[PDB]
């Protein structure tokens, strides 16, 4: 019925996102309903190909060795749904590594297994996707802080790890969320919080940073931020759709070979910020892909 | 000499009405592909569902060796076509099926060599 309901999902409108809301509790009027998949389609093969087909529509730099790094690729189930759509989606010959605290059977060229901080990369990389997430952190017998945990480490991961040009989509919820991860939105060409049509139940939202600047191009206040988030969801009902699942017909991500470079800081001029702006630009060391997972030995 | 029999023990316990391995991933596709057996993307035609195939492996799925030399998988970061009367045990499928060497389609799925 909705107009939004034949989208992949809702992204927050930008008034919103100028707003100065104080916190408050999120209260969705659709909670506790869930949408209609097709037959045998898992919830999370759902939500990755409607962020993907959402993902679509942004400027995203796409070279030839794409380079994508998944966090929370794991499940319950010891399959990875969300990696197996990355890998329908991107571009053959993109490099996709996956990782997880808990141990699952992988489609990615690589998977870690152990905490997020114990991964370490000698290279940057192009997109960063986050599902990591701890139901645990839904607490709402207690004030809703800014979290930190694997948070501290995407921080810290974006700003050292991530190719100026590159994008970002991390999961977060009404509890888990990291005001300074907010604030590191404003350090994109343009961000949004987008809410997939199949889990528009929940509070779940990915924040999306599109085509990082390495420096702060407008400044966020998180805790105001993500006030904000809550204000529009507990504000703007979104109506549960399945609808985007049911064409697939232009999903795969456009190979665009956007330019790679290896420029240092001093080279890094506006005409350059305009062409990481558009997603035309990558900056970084065209080297070879190496990843470990630190181990604690003990006794 | 000892070698675990995974193969053989699942065909027995699907034997004794065991039911399939579960969570195999389905994904998401037009439907107008190729139907090839093993594929890069999803390649299911009107007649399959695709999964991924790291999900449709005993081996990956059982945590135990692949049975060959190197241990290389022919699934894992691939996508395997299941027709949609077996796509209630992808795994049983790929166990008990071949792929044909020449076509790509399931010899008795989609491979037509074999016609004048
Ligand atoms: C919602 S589940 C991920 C579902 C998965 N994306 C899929 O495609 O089905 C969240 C995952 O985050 C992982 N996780 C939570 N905290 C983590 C941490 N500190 N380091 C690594 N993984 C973590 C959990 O082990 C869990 O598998
Ligand atoms: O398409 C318009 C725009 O404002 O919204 C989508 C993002 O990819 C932005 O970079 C882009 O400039
Ligand atoms: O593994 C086969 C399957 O049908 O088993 C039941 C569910 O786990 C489905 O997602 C899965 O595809
Ligand atoms: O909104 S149109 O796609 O039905
Ligand atoms: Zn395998
Ligand atoms: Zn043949």
């Amino acid at each position: 019925a909705s107009s939004q309901a034949w989208q992949p999902g809702v992204a927050m409108p930008n008034l919103y996102k100028m707003q100065r809301m104080l916190l408050e509790k999120c209260d969705l009027q659709n909670y506790g309903d869930s949408a209609t998949l097709p037959k045998g389609i898992m919830m999370n093969v759902a939500k990755y190909t409607q962020l993907c087909q959402y993902l679509n529509t942004l400027t995203l730099a796409v070279p030839y060795n794409m380079r994508v790094i998944h966090f929370g690729a794991g499940s319950d189930k010891g399959v990875a749904p969300g990696t197996a759509v990355l890998r329908q989606w991107l571009p053959t010959g993109t490099l996709l590594v996956d990782s997880d605290l808990n141990d699952f059977v992988s489609d990615a060229d690589s998977t870690l297994i152990g905490d997020c901080a114990t991964v370490h990369t000698a290279n940057k990389w192009d997109l960063i996707i986050s599902d990591m997430y701890d139901p645990k952190t839904k607490n709402v017998t207690k004030e809703n802080d800014s979290k930190e945990g694997f948070f501290t480490y995407i921080c810290g991961f974006i700003q050292q790890k991530l190719a100026l040009g590159g994008s970002v989509a991390i999961k977060i919820t009404e509890h888990s969320w990291n005001a300074d991860l907010y604030k590191l939105m404003g350090h994109f060409a343009w961000w949004t919080a987008f809410v997939t049509n199949v889990n528009a139940s929940s509070s779940e939202a990915f924040l999306i940073g599109c085509n990082y600047l390495g420096k702060p191009r407008e400044q966020i206040d998180g805790y105001v931020m993500h006030a904000n988030y809550i204000f529009w969801r507990n504000t703007n009902p979104i109506q549960l759709s399945s609808y985007s699942l049911f064409d697939m017909s232009k999903f795969p991500l456009k190979l665009r070979g956007t330019a790679v470079m290896s420029l240092k800081e001093g080279q890094i001029n506006d005409m350059i910020l305009s062409l990481l702006s558009k997603g035309r630009l990558i900056i970084r060391e065209n080297n070879r892909v190496v990843i470990s997972s630190d181990v604690l030995v003990n006794n | 000499a000892f070698a675990v029999d995974a193969a053989k023990a699942y065909k027995d316990y699907l034997a004794s009405g065991g039911q399939p391995i579960t969570n195999c991933v389905k994904m998401l596709c037009t439907h107008t592909g190729t139907g090839q057996a093993i594929t890069v993307t999803p390649e299911a035609n009107m007649d399959q569902e695709s999964f991924g195939g790291a999900s449709c492996c005993l081996y990956c799925r059982c945590h135990i060796d692949h049975p060959n030399p190197k241990g290389f998988c022919d699934l894992k970061g691939k996508y395997v076509q299941i027709p949609t009367t077996c796509a209630n045990d992808p795994v049983g499928f790929t166990l008990k099926n071949t792929v044909c060497t020449v076509c790509g389609m399931w010899k008795g799925y989609g491979c037509s060599c074999d016609q004048l």
